């Protein structure tokens, strides 16, 4: 980005999601006048966001336990579905941390019977690698989103559909989360980086992994 | 603090005759337990006063009721100006429990062929009260939709403690693009005011139609008991009517004559029509410190109106709402009263 | 000997006068009417925190009554430990039931409630490296675990180890009291002579379970399916015996002919580690088996 900002001078930075508006003149080297952010100043409540820690269990959950089955963690990531499918409006999606997550778990989840309860109340409509197949999955999620039965998309945090898709009305209700997109799940290249980020800026493991998966996770809600 | 309207836009043309068709849902959905018994028990209670309500106010008009019960919807009481018939369909019904899907395309294409006969001065409409939450549709629904709102057929649905689009869209579709008519409840009592304002006529903005005018002939009772007799049940009735045309006897109904098929009626139906049409003036609620007006009211005496000067009390509100065409104060009481059963503005009435 | 009244001392605190006991001054403006002497806690229609005040009352003591118009009150040691274990503010479920109870709260009935808040164990059990020992986060508490013959005794020199007090916690003190305080890690033997002398000097100790000091190893061979009969009276108990987040050994008690292991064989699965089963006879661990 040096050279645009060594280029050019008048820029503006604007998201629905910039969450810190500082970590980008730090890690981006640049300069900054009105780094402003508005809230939303609203006469009524019109969204909610939710802590699910808990289970019915009362059990915490996550997807950094592992990128597998745990029965406890999954039957209760099943059960939370399965209502979620039960309870929302036409149009719903959810975002796991990772695609080798959603297969892991989908595939067990067929296993079990929580696919076909949510196959009697609305549809299912999975996220494939090739978008093609996606594309013909979300535009029939989009057109039962504005049909009668119920749409479910299911993709990944860090996968094609939250970079510019977007969810209305009826094509998004009931966002959900499941666990925080992580990607030390794979190797060392992160640590590298972050390594640099540690020793070029004074930017922590965590403080910097946190930031992308809220940064992330920011970035779907929206 | 007020919680009255602002302006009506419709009291020129009201739909003074009607053919409403409320359809019901006999669905699992009706068996979950959000209102009292169920869904589908507490939901038929006040269809039935609606029903009650709905020939009330809308005496020259009929009514079909159909279920929805395992993705097909079946007919239970046919379009018909006898309430009795509906009524009595629907103590039989609350008895079935609701049962599977509700198939919402069955449901509306046995609807939009129902109200063909229904002609061109009588009114054609569809109730749907929704309460499941998903469909199974024989066809397209699109191709029923462009296929009902071609056929001048209104649509006005009152789904459950939810919001779906396409009764959005159908209600949106069906009703000239205004879309006013998927209106849902929270509450049972919201259902309750739900079930009541489906009874007046439904004008939003009326486009310039045929208006035909309408030739009927009205009945006069019969007095020989001995010689009971009937033309339209072939049974022993100790008196019916006679239509003017036919010259047969025909039992007490505002019915057509079943002879020479001309539209029964004494008096008592059009006045209805013309309070729908011609409603009065809402009664303001007076300025409490700018009233100063008989401390009473005037369709009653309501010698309360204040207490004069209690630093709370008084400054709140003084029970004064008044219309305007005549300017005479009515209590609360009075002036709700007055705006629920006789319009008949008291003060409007002797000048 | 080595009885304890406080666990079985439920059944009392119904007795009250009319000369001395006054009508509550709540009981003008008082949604509940805290019958103190009778100990009697009447929740009428007019409580608008009943369900939560119905929960405060099943923790602190027993609900004798459930009646549509009021409910019941009745007193019970094992709820006073159990609501004195429930964790709620023995104040603030005094005052919630005062300006709630409109009879003003009983003295000894406000005494017994705060004393269930706080008492019901207030005994300084000290924890080291994740464990169980003869320590206290109060003073009181260390004096008894070092004086201890089983806690101090049986006690090893060492105050604390990752792997001791993860595998010996001088047995098993997955109940222990508040632990991160100062301790030395007990045997691997026997508990009995720790809670036989605790027994002897009536050391009502302020107890905790830490159950991922239920770790105890690699992981044994069990299955952890879910198949066998899940029924809701289980779950929710299993709910509470899994607590927070993970599995929670408690007291649950359970009837035999109603799923009873059912609950046990899910914990064993869900810690994922070495359980064994006890049942009375092993005529019936066949039975019960089978
Ligand atoms: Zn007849
Ligand atoms: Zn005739
Ligand atoms: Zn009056
Ligand atoms: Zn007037």
């Amino acid at each position: 980005i040096k050279p645009v900002f060594e280029r050019f001078s008048s820029v503006i930075i604007t998201s629905g999601t910039i969450s810190p508006l500082d970590m980008y003149p730090r890690m981006l080297n640049f300069k900054t006048v009105l780094q402003k952010s508005y809230a939303m100043t609203l006469a009524k409540k019109s969204f909610l966001p939710m802590i699910i820690t808990k289970g019915s269990d009362q059990v915490a959950i996550s997807s950094r336990f592992e990128i597998r089955n745990d029965p406890s963690i999954v039957r209760n990531y099943g059960s939370m579905l399965v209502e979620f499918a039960k309870i929302t409006p036409d149009g719903m999606v959810v975002f796991f941390p990772s695609y080798l997550y959603m297969e892991s778990i989908v595939s067990m989840w067929q296993t079990m019977g929580i696919l076909d309860e949510v196959w009697k109340h609305k549809l299912i409509l999975v996220e494939t690698p090739d978008a093609q197949e996606t594309s013909l999955a979300l535009e029939t999620y989009r057109k039962a989103c504005s049909n009668g039965r119920g749409a479910i998309l299911l993709s990944v945090a860090r996968g094609k559909v939250s970079e510019g898709i977007d969810f209305d009305h009826q094509y998004g209700r009931t966002v959900l989360m499941i666990g925080i997109p992580f990607q030390y799940t794979e190797s060392r290249i992160l640590k590298a980086r972050l390594e640099f980020m540690r020793e070029n800026y004074r930017i922590r493991e965590n403080d910097f992994l946190s930031f992308d998966a809220m940064r992330h996770a920011a970035q779907c809600l929206g | 603090k007020k919680r009255t309207a602002k302006k009506n836009i419709t009291p020129y043309q009201r739909g003074i005759i009607r053919s409403l068709i409320l359809t019901l849902d006999c669905s699992e959905a009706m068996l979950e337990k959000d209102l009292r018994p169920n869904r589908h028990a507490m939901i038929i209670q006040y269809a039935i006063d609606f029903v009650h309500e709905f020939f009330d106010q809308n005496p020259i008009s009929q009514m079909g009721i159909i279920i929805m019960r395992n993705g097909l919807a079946q007919l239970v009481s046919q379009v018909s100006g006898n309430p009795q018939d509906h009524i009595d369909a629907l103590k039989s019904i609350r008895k079935q429990e609701p049962k599977g899907n509700p198939s919402l395309q069955n449901a509306l294409e046995m609807a939009r062929g129902l109200l063909l006969p229904v002609p061109a001065h009588c009114t054609r409409e569809v109730l749907i009260v929704f309460g499941s939450l998903s469909t199974t549709d024989p066809g397209d629904i699109h191709q029923t939709i462009d296929s009902l709102v071609s056929e001048k057929i209104r649509v006005k649905v009152l789904g459950l403690s939810a919001q779906v689009a396409i009764c959005k869209e159908l209600c949106k579709a069906t009703n000239y693009g205004d879309e006013s008519f998927y209106k849902i409840l929270l509450d049972e009592t919201h259902l309750k005011e739900l079930f009541n304002e489906a009874v007046t006529p439904l004008p939003v903005n009326k486009i310039n139609k045929g208006f035909t005018l309408v030739k009927m002939g009205f009945p006069t009772r019969i007095f020989e008991d001995t010689p009971t007799f009937c033309s339209c049940h072939s049974k022993l009735v100790y008196g019916g009517y006679f239509c003017p045309n036919c010259h047969s006897k025909v039992c007490s109904l505002p019915t057509v004559c079943p002879c020479c098929d001309l539209m029964l009626i004494l008096s008592t139906h059009l006045a209805r029509s013309y309070h729908h049409l011609m409603p009065l003036k809402t009664f303001a609620e007076v300025p409490t410190t700018e009233k100063f007006r008989s401390e009473d009211c005037f369709s009653c005496q309501s010698r309360f109106p204040x207490x004069x000067x209690x630093x709370x009390x008084x400054x709140x509100x003084x029970s004064r709402y008044r219309c305007e065409d005549c300017k005479q104060e009515f209590c609360v009481d009075c002036d709700v009263f007055i705006h629920e059963i006789l319009h008949n503005c008291p003060g409007c009435e002797s000048k | 000997p080595a009885d304890f009244v406080p666990d079985s001392v439920s059944g009392m605190f119904r007795s009250h006068d009319f000369s001395y006991l006054r009508l509550r001054p709540d009981h003008a403006s008082r949604p509940l009417w805290i019958s103190p002497s009778d100990g009697r806690i009447i929740l009428e229609s007019f409580s608008p925190l009943a369900e939560q005040a119905q929960d405060f009352l099943v923790t602190i003591a027993e609900p004798i009554s459930r009646p549509s118009h009021i409910h019941e009150y009745k007193i019970t040691a094992y709820s006073l430990y159990a609501a004195v274990s429930v964790g709620l503010e023995t104040d603030d479920i005094i005052s919630v039931l005062d300006r709630l109870s409109k009879v003003p709260v009983a003295e000894s009935i406000i005494n017994f409630i705060k004393g269930a808040t706080i008492s019901y164990g207030k005994v300084k059990l000290v924890i080291k490296h994740n464990r169980y020992f003869v320590e206290t986060t109060q003073a009181d508490i260390l004096q008894m675990l070092l004086n201890d013959s089983v806690i101090g005794p049986l006690r090893i020199d060492s105050d604390h180890q990752v792997q001791p007090p993860e595998d010996v916690l001088e047995r098993e003190e997955e109940d222990d009291d508040i632990d991160a305080v100062h301790s030395f890690e007990i045997a691997n033997e026997s508990v009995e002579v720790v809670k036989k002398r605790c027994q002897e000097i009536d050391y009502p100790v302020l107890e905790e379970y830490d159950f991922r000091n239920d770790h105890r190893n690699p992981d044994l061979d069990i299955d952890l399916k879910p198949s066998t009969q899940i029924r809701p009276y289980q779950e929710k108990s299993l709910s509470k015996m899994f607590g927070n987040g993970r599995a929670r050994s408690g007291i649950i008690v359970l009837p035999c002919g109603a799923g009873k292991t059912l609950v046990g064989i899910t914990a064993a699965c869900t810690i994922k580690k070495s359980v064994i089963v006890l049942c009375t006879s092993s005529v019936s661990v066949m039975q019960w088996r089978q």
